[PDB]
């Protein structure tokens, strides 16, 4: 899709014209106010109150279809709800209402609000107060700078000098703003950041404290574009980045102030955006098709306790890198265990446990002729529903090579024992669809020398900041449960909007065979994530690694993430309440695997700068069925 | 009923009401409600016939409404449009008609503030944009683009009888008192961080280091430069000071409108001679009569051109 873009207007002396003359330039919606910007009115004190005639022009101007979709209202700029002079206040207030009602009684889509000062208590006030007055979904865009005006005001007052020293947290003021603000108001999913970006961008953290913020709109005015010799409009190479990164959150560019070009149209500036749009870093594979799930929670899958769609297995088969690491893994292991001196004499015995609708079989088969070794295959699937698609390939193709077992892993009694198991029992936190306790079950009919197929699992955790997930799962909460348990469950999800404040450190590894006697795959983990900003920790992303054999590994761990596997997003393991972290503070975080003989699960607690509640006690909120 | 190729219907608010100096009356209007929200310029040779469309010297429609004007010397008329436009409208030989000279979209919101320099051949803009811009009305063009304030600019009164100094003030709580021939030509005045909001601004007419400044509070204060932190001012309003004019007497009085629909008059003690409660809307301007200085004529939102006579 093309970019999505706006013109925003201080000045509209015909509706019907303007709009005309907007749309033929090119622009997807028009920002202007609903009331004359200088029109200041009086509530309380005569004679004023009583001014005779309409407060502002008629909806009759527009069909409901152009006010819906085209018009962004503007709060009049006189309307300030935290003067110092109460006169002021208590008419702001009104006036704010007045306008906010209007534009409700309109059905603009989004109306734009102005945070240009640290307090804006009454502002949020008043806004909580009209979000609470009716159910409607219209958006508040909070206009707020990357750069405070005060900090990036001319150096020209003599005696008034720009501050020259370097102040880290003074740099994010604006971002103060906003949270403090958004806060007030509870996080309303209805209130969103557009971005006001200036001519001289402040630095990299400055512009990293809106990483995970709502942001929908970005602000460019006319000033901050430089011109190119020929004499189109364009921008620095620093603001070509944020642009990019923008594109990636799917903004809507408005564009502000008059024409500095005069030779060249206003159109002229939209092109630059669309051109800037076509030409972006080629997307990866992950970007492409995990494109429409951005942001998405969902529930991770248990295939122990619950029996895969058809379509569900359909997915996950479409990775061809899974399947031809695994074929590779086994390759290297037949040859390892079957000298070419007895590779006509010596049959392996080849387990594929949880072998789904037959692919891993595949793959264990075209893996003994490309090693050219024998191999016995049981394919044990315990999914009757699956079991159905193994027995017509056995009867169709693969022949009495393939035993198919209808059984438990756990319960199933082996005719004989195995020379290599192989398994697709992991989830995006390894561990989390019961790997361990499934091939501890089986484990009893591998041979004393035997390979299990994976050898080891490692989950790997980061801590994330993103006030949008956090709002995703405070919006997950249901009738008859308890009206916290969303924040105490794991959700896989397409992390999109989020910022990772430390790099991914191991969590809980396990290894197969687990010859270690008395086996407990219990577990407790203390991580400490160096944080080098100032943020907000609304939870930790889980990924893993895994060693099929030798050197043969998946990963969905970015930073060593296999070429594919894009079907797997991360784990999000929530916190109830959102933490402040400052540069340099350590976060610490604690995770604990848990179980009886019915039930897995995970708890987990923050314990430094601050402590959290302990999640998911005694599984309350989240288990994994055995 | 002889309307000259002018606009049939005035717009309801007026803003701008200002004397030449052969006493024929100058209004600025604008429509801040309705179906369009434009300007007009009038003339008004009569000035007892005003606001009446049809006993008019001349009139004209701008494409958007008028926040401010004022006479560029006795043709010229430069106005402060909502477009982020300054343009400079000067009457034909006849005075009959009012053609635009140029319309220059400089600022990138509305231009509120707009003042002539002493010599008459340069003007300062202020605007919402925050920005204050120096213009050479000969070669009609910015000469300097001045971002100072933190907030938009309220109001800009150029120094009598100095090219280079002009008086600035902002909702970000400064009063600026520039000088062009500084490298850093601004210089912050007034020390109170929690004092009220300035609104408006009139330099004293003899006492070229003296002015008064308008609070968002309805308080009026006289400020001398050399005394600087040193001031006296009165509580004259109930709602915000719009503007300050004083008249073109020997020992002159001071005009101060507000949002109150009030008018005073006051002496250079800030005493309180004349009051009128007149308008039922919004006052918005005031100027002296040059022929009879007695004579105060104002406009208001309310749609009345009141002829005051202060007692004096
Ligand atoms: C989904 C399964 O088919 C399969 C595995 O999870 C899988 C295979 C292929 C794909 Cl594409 C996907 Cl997405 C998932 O493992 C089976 N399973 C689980 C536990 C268990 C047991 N204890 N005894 C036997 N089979 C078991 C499940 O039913």
């Amino acid at each position: 899709s093309r970019v999505s873009s706006g013109r925003d207007l201080n000045c509209v002396p015909e509706i019907a014209d303007t709009l005309g003359a907007v749309a033929k330039q090119g622009f997807d919606f028009l920002c202007m106010p609903v009331f004359h910007p200088r029109f200041k009115r009086e509530f309380i004190q005569e004679p004023a109150k009583n001014r005779p005639g309409p407060q502002t022009r008629s909806d009759l101007l527009l069909s409901g279809r152009d006010w819906n979709t085209l018009i962004v209202g503007k709060l009049s700029p006189w309307i300030r709800p935290d003067s110092k002079v109460e006169k002021i206040r208590r008419n702001s207030e009104a006036a704010m209402l007045q306008e906010l009602n209007f534009g409700a009684y309109l059905g603009l889509p989004a109306f734009l609000l102005p945070l240009n000062q640290e307090d804006n208590t009454n502002l949020a006030r008043v806004l909580t107060n009209h979000i609470h007055t009716g159910h409607h979904s219209s958006m508040f865009w909070m206009r707020v700078p990357l750069v405070a005006p005060e900090d990036l005001r001319d150096d020209i007052i003599e005696n008034a000098p720009t501050t020259h020293t370097e102040e880290y947290s003074g740099e994010e003021k604006t971002w103060m703003w906003w949270h403090n603000f958004r806060t007030l108001c509870d996080y309303s999913k209805r209130i969103a950041v557009a971005l006001e970006i200036g001519a001289d961008l402040p630095s990299n953290h400055v512009i990293d404290r809106w990483l995970g913020e709502p942001i929908k709109a970005a602000i460019l005015p006319t000033s901050i574009f430089l011109t190119n010799k020929k004499g189109f409009p364009v921008l620095s190479k620093m603001h070509q980045r944020l642009i990019f990164r923008l594109l990636k959150l799917e903004v809507q560019f408005i564009i502000t102030g008059t024409n500095h070009h005069s030779e060249k149209e206003f159109c002229s500036y939209l092109q630059y955006l669309e051109y800037l749009s076509q030409n972006r870093p080629p997307p990866n594979a992950y970007e492409l098709f995990a494109k429409g799930y951005e942001d998405y929670l969902q529930s991770p899958l248990q295939p122990l306790m619950d029996n895969l769609e058809s379509q569900t297995y359909e997915v996950f088969e479409k990775d061809p890198i899974k399947y031809s690491q695994y074929q590779q893994a086994i390759y290297k292991c037949l040859l390892d265990r079957v000298p070419e001196e007895e590779k006509d004499t010596n049959v392996q015995v080849l387990m594929v446990l949880g072998a789904g609708r037959g692919p891993l079989v595949n793959a264990s088969l075209r893996a003994a002729k490309q090693a050219d070794r024998r191999i016995k295959l049981y394919a044990v699937e315990k999914n009757p529903n699956a079991v159905v698609t193994l027995e017509n390939w056995q009867f169709e193709e693969w022949g009495s090579q393939v035993t198919v077992v209808s059984s438990d892993m756990r319960e199933w009694v082996a005719p004989e024992k195995a020379d290599i198991i192989v398994s697709e029992l992991l989830g995006s936190f390894a561990d989390n669809e019961l790997s361990p306790e499934c091939l501890d079950g089986a484990q009893h009919f591998l041979k004393d020398d035997g390979v299990s197929i994976p050898g080891e699992y490692t989950s790997f955790l980061a801590p994330i900041s993103s006030s949008k997930l956090y709002n995703e799962v405070r919006a997950c909460r249901e009738k008859d449960r308890d009206p916290e348990a969303q924040f105490e469950m794991p959700y896989v999800v397409r992390l999109h909007n989020f910022h990772q404040l430390s790099a991914p450190q191991p969590c809980f590894t396990f290894s197969h065979p687990n010859r270690d006697p008395m086996i407990d795959n219990n577990r407790y983990c203390t991580l400490e994530f160096p944080v080098e900003v100032n943020t907000v920790l609304h939870g930790f992303a889980g990924y893993f690694e895994t060693v099929l054999y030798q050197d043969i590994t998946l990963s969905i761990r970015p930073e060593t993430h296999s070429p594919g596997m894009f079907s797997w997003f991360p784990i999000l393991f929530p916190i109830k309440q959102p933490i402040t972290v400052r540069e340099g503070q350590t976060i610490c975080v604690r995770f604990w695997r848990c179980s009886n003989s019915k039930k897995v699960w995970y708890e987990w607690a923050v314990t430094a700068p601050v402590c959290s509640a302990i999640h998911n006690p005694t599984g309350r909120s989240y288990t994994i069925g055995l | 009923n002889l309307p000259p190729n002018a606009p049939a219907c005035m717009e309801r608010q007026l803003e701008a009401a200002r004397y030449r100096s052969d006493g024929a009356l100058l209004l600025g209007a604008s429509s801040l409600s309705g179906r369009c929200w434009a300007g007009s310029l009038w003339l008004f040779k009569d000035p007892c016939a005003a606001p009446n469309e049809g006993f008019c010297s001349a009139g004209v429609q701008t494409e958007a409404g008028v926040a401010d004007l004022t006479w560029v010397g006795e043709r010229g008329i430069l106005v402060a449009s909502d477009s982020g436009a300054v343009e400079l409208w000067e009457l034909d030989e006849n005075e009959t008609l009012i053609v635009s000279k140029f319309c220059k979209y400089e600022h990138d919101d509305i231009v509120s503030t707009v003042s002539v320099l002493s010599s008459g051949t340069q003007a300062v803009s202020g605007s919402k944009d925050i920005c204050i811009k120096v213009w050479d009305l000969a070669q009609q063009v910015v000469l300097s683009s001045y971002r100072a304030h933190a907030a938009q600019v309220t109001c800009v009164a150029a120094s009598p009888h100095k090219d280079s100094v002009f008086l600035s003030c902002s909702e970000d709580n400064r009063i600026l008192l520039w000088d062009t021939r500084c490298p850093k030509p601004a210089s912050q005045i007034g020390c109170s961080a929690p004092g009220y909001l300035p609104t408006s601004l009139a330099w004293h007419p003899q006492q070229s280091e003296v002015f008064v400044f308008g609070d968002e509070n309805g308080t009026v204060s006289l400020v001398d430069t050399k005394s600087t932190s040193c001031v006296l001012s009165s509580a004259v309003h109930s709602q915000c000071v719009t503007g300050l004019v004083f008249s073109p007497h020997s020992v002159p009085f001071l005009a101060s409108l507000s949002e109150d629909c009030s008018l005073a008059v006051l002496d250079s003690s800030l005493s309180e001679l004349f009051r009128s409660q007149a308008h039922r809307d919004f006052v918005r301007d005031a100027t002296w009569s040059p022929l009879n200085h007695s004579l105060l004529t104002t406009v208001g939102w309310d749609h009345q051109v009141v002829h005051h006579v202060v007692p004096t």
